């Protein structure tokens, strides 16, 4: 059963189509907050903190939009910037949301020995100690990625629900475990 | 001291975008920026929460010249 620790999410990552032309150089010029360094990158990169997030805007009306907690905040901070578009005096809306990709990560509080895992796993468990510290997993059910560490710490990534980042942490306890 | 004071200046002027104080700041990249908000985000949320209510306006003119103007006072009696 659950070890009485749950896994948090750290990221949430989110899109919407804001459904017109743009020019980031008028947005640059007006907005209060904008880059815009074509000798780099031609884009506009947004962050706000009511939710914690950053978003980048596009002039092909795309917006991509990332850091929240949890996905209805990342929503939250979408709007946000789509009602800033509409008083920059673009003609934007909030047209086809969609939730892209969460981190999150728990723990186990038990020392962890790869050298095992990997013996047992190898099959989807990659191990070399000695460029990334860590053990990587993949799993299939579902898509999810999974880094594991020597204190027990776990990152998940690859969902798009917090219901996968649970089960994905239940299929694998008993694993973690023995 | 005064630069923190000016990086959070601009965070409220430009918003938390950094590049764009990285080019105006002499020798500032972005990497940098983004530092500088990891460290003041801990103590300084309060200000950086003042930053995004009020609407005074941004420049380059006025703004470029204070910029120099402060930096000299400052380079001048530090």
């Amino acid at each position: 059963g659950p070890s009485g620790i749950v896994p948090q999410l750290q990221n949430i990552v989110s899109t919407v189509n804001l459904g017109c032309k743009l020019d980031l150089k008028t947005i640059a010029l007006r907005a209060r907050n904008a880059e815009y360094n074509p000798k780099r990158f031609a884009a506009v990169i947004m962050r706000i903190r009511e939710p914690r997030t950053t978003a980048l805007i596009f002039s092909s009306g795309k917006m991509v939009c990332t850091g929240a907690k949890s996905e209805e905040q990342s929503r939250l901070a979408a709007r946000k910037y789509a009602r800033v578009v509409q008083k920059l005096g673009f003609p934007a809306k909030f047209l086809d949301f969609k939730i892209q990709n969460m981190v999150g990560s728990c723990d186990v509080k038990f020392p962890i020995r790869l050298e095992g895992l990997v013996l047992t796993h190898q099959q989807f468990s990659s191990y070399e100690p000695e460029l990334f510290p860590g053990l990587i997993y993949r799993m299939i059910k579902p898509r999810i990625v999974l880094l594991i560490f020597v204190s027990g710490k776990v990152v998940l990534t690859g969902a798009k629900v917090r219901a996968e980042i649970y089960e994905a942490f239940e299929n694998i306890y008993p694993i973690l475990k023995g | 001291n005064k630069e923190t004071d000016m990086f959070f200046l601009a965070i409220s002027m430009v918003g938390t975008d950094f590049s764009m104080i990285g080019q105006l700041f002499p020798h500032r990249a972005r990497i940098e920026i983004k530092n500088k908000f990891k460290r003041e985000e801990k103590t300084n949320g309060w200000r950086i929460d003042k930053a995004f209510q009020e609407k005074r306006p941004f420049d380059f003119d006025f703004f470029a010249h204070l910029l120099q103007k402060v930096l000299a006072e400052e380079e001048k009696r530090k």
